[PDB]
RNA sequence: AGGUUUGGCACCUCGAUGUCGGCUCGUCGCAUCCUGGGGCUGAAGAAGGUCCCAAGGGUUGGGCUGUUCGCCCAUUAAAGCG
RNA sequence: GAAGGGAUAACCGCUGAAAGCAUCUAAGCGGGAAGCCCGCCCCAAGAUGAGGCCUCCCACGGCGUCAAGCCGGUAAGGACC
């Protein structure tokens, strides 16, 4: 008989930004990071993983054209309208989300993935006025 | 083109001359600069993509040249009743049937010349400035109202 | 100003293909079409 | 955006040349400005005016008298004026010259639990012929299986009244800086003796 | 192509899914009846004809019939179809 | 009801190859709708991402394994009636 359990770790954050990347192609890696999928002391039920921080938001490439080609229905008020929003908008009118959303649909659906999304901390920087230990990853 | 000063950068070109310097942004491809007592342009593949993107610049730059080397022109016409214009400084106010005379804003870098009440020309260094200023004009009056009325270029009308 | 099986009324009726619509037309507004 | 708290007081009419005008008498009063909020500070950029004078120290902890105007905090409370910022020392009233257009705001009279067709001027139902119990009634409210529910907005009987109302472009007739008053075009929400806040039209 | 007509089939429901029409309350579609744009014209002008964008908002009151529908009366920017 | 900003549909164009000519298009750029986005009005921080500002009230008195999981009075204020 065996067992393989980890005690109370210590959230080892990460500061990051590759605005030269394609969100998604990036987001994944971020998500992968979020939940401790890289750190070999796994426990899908625990909630241990990097406290990922992304700076210098946007500036993100995005392959082919999403000049209103990428729509964000996401919003369905309730009476008769399902308000749609193209990329351009979010970029101009407060971006960040752009990447945020990309991360949500990569993190699991439970109160955990919900909790994990609480880790991610993206800003439209550069500048992450919120850290005491940014371990910028490459 | 002795009066020309062809400056080269990554994917843009600053052409200086007796008239002025202009930005001719182009593709980061070719690294085509100034080879000899003149300017040249090359290409990589033979892809309909490049050929098309190529030559396009061959002309492009070539205009920054001729542009500084005294590039103006843009003539117009009229015909009819109160179809004429009185140059108000750097801009004009041509009237044409409209119950309210038209004051055409004076564009920067572009000069408006009123030779007469009839004929008229737009002077300036560019194209995107001049041609775009073909709209600023012809857009006032049409053509084929079984002719006469309206302003024209220098070309010829059709019954 | 059209929709199908065209051979180009007159040569003037040059096929003007822009944006996405394939609208060929001559100088003549009678020889004008739009797919 | 010229602020100025005030109170509806009633209304009558006056004349001009030879035509009668419906005027509602607002009573704005000197408004001891008691606060500002620069973008460096709070972020908006407004003015915390004050109203009803007298107040037997019922000010307790929020004495906020760190502004001379204090004059005994006007219990008629304070309410900003989004983008206003005059010479901080009582907003006069002579702020408005005749012929100007304001955008009065007040509280609609509380009509309680209003019934549809009063709350929505609904049709109701034959007072004869057909049935007799569904007279005032909203009739149907949906469809069948699909969608199988009531829309998230259907109008229904409900609390109607006592709310934030904003009538616009009211022409400012006369202005009695003397007894401190203000006249306009009747259409001003709320019962007499109401917290009304006069602004400046947005016709321009 | 669409699933608005008329039909075909007989898969759920016969220990029950009340079935025309009106009223009330509507909400959605565009294949647009008005009102916004635009290209053609065998478009001089004023009218029109046709096709293309485009539903934000409109889309009347009566006579006759249980009528839906229609036909009339009187209007209308229009008196849209589903 | 709107003014006015911005971005577009059809469509109208400037420059311009590929294709020595020519084209609104491919790289580029302008104007274009009762429509779209922002403006006007109203709700709104249960926006657990629980915001901001202004002014107040101020110390453990005593109990294990020590931050209460336990009480005994408060303060500013708050309810009761």
């Amino acid at each position: 008989m065996k067992t393989y359990v980890p005690k109370q770790v210590e959230p080892r954050w990460v500061l990051i930004d590759a605005e030269g990347k394609t969100l998604g192609r990036l987001a994944t890696k971020i998500a992968t990071l979020l939940r401790g999928k890289h750190r070999p002391d796994w426990t899908p039920n625990v909630a241990m993983g990097d406290f990922v921080v992304v700076v210098n938001a946007d500036k993100i490439r995005v392959t082919g054209k999403k000049l209103e080609q990428k729509i964000y229905t996401r919003y369905s008020g309730y009476p008769g309208g399902l308000k749609k929003i193209p990329l351009e908008k979010m970029l101009a009118t407060h971006p960040e989300r752009v990447l945020e959303h990309a991360v949500k649909g990569m993190l699991p659906k439970g109160p955990l993935g919900r909790r994990l999304f609480k880790r991610l901390k993206v800003y439209a920087g550069p500048d992450h006025p919120h850290q005491a230990q940014r371990p910028e990853k490459l | 083109p002795k009066g020309v000063s062809v400056e080269v950068a990554p994917g843009r070109v600053k052409v200086k001359g007796p008239k002025g310097e202009l930005e001719v942004p182009v593709s980061p491809e070719m690294r085509v600069v100034v080879e000899e007592g003149v300017v040249r342009v090359e290409r990589p593949s033979d892809e309909r993509r490049h050929k098309s993107l190529h030559g396009l610049t061959r002309t492009l730059i070539a205009n920054a040249v001729k542009g500084v080397s005294e590039g103006y022109s843009k003539e117009l016409l009229i015909k009819g009743i109160g179809y004429r214009a009185r140059l108000v400084g750097r801009a004009l106010e041509l009237t044409v049937g409209f119950s309210h005379p038209v004051v055409v804003e004076p564009p920067e870098g572009i000069t408006f010349e009123v030779p007469e009440p009839t004929r008229v020309r737009v002077s300036g260094i560019d194209k995107q400035k001049v041609g775009q200023v073909a709209a600023n004009i012809r857009a006032i009056r049409k053509p084929s109202a079984y002719h006469e009325k309206g302003i024209y270029y220098a070309g010829e009308p059709v019954r | 100003k059209v929709r199908a099986s065209v051979k180009r009324i007159c040569d003037k009726c040059k096929v003007i293909r822009r944006h996405g619509r394939v609208y060929v037309i001559c100088e003549n507004p009678k020889h004008k079409q739009r797919q | 955006m010229k602020g100025i708290l005030g109170v509806k007081v009633g209304m009558t009419r006056i004349f001009r040349d030879d035509r009668a005008v419906p005027v509602t008498v607002i009573l704005a009063g000197p408004c001891p400005v008691v606060q500002r909020r620069t973008p460096e500070k709070d972020g908006y950029t407004a003015v915390q005016l004050g109203f009803l004078p007298q107040n037997p120290k019922r000010v307790n902890r929020p004495l906020k008298g760190h502004f001379a105007k204090a004059g005994v905090e006007p219990v008629r409370i304070l309410r900003e004026i989004r983008d206003f910022n005059p010479e901080g020392d009582t907003v006069t009233v002579e702020i408005f010259k005749p012929g100007e257009r304001v955008d009065v705001t007040g509280t609609s009279k509380g009509r309680g639990f209003a019934g549809v067709m009063k709350r929505w001027n609904f049709a109701g139902g034959p007072d004869s012929h057909g049935a007799h119990k569904i007279h005032r009634h909203p009739g149907s409210i949906g469809n069948r299986k699909t969608p199988g529910r009531v829309y998230k907005g259907k109008k229904m009987a409900g609390h109607y009244g006592a709310e934030r109302v904003t009538v616009m472009n009211l022409e400012v007739v006369d202005v009695i800086p003397e007894e401190n008053l203000l006249l306009v075009k009747g259409a001003v929400p709320g019962p007499n003796g109401g917290l009304v806040i006069v602004r400046e039209t947005k016709k321009a």
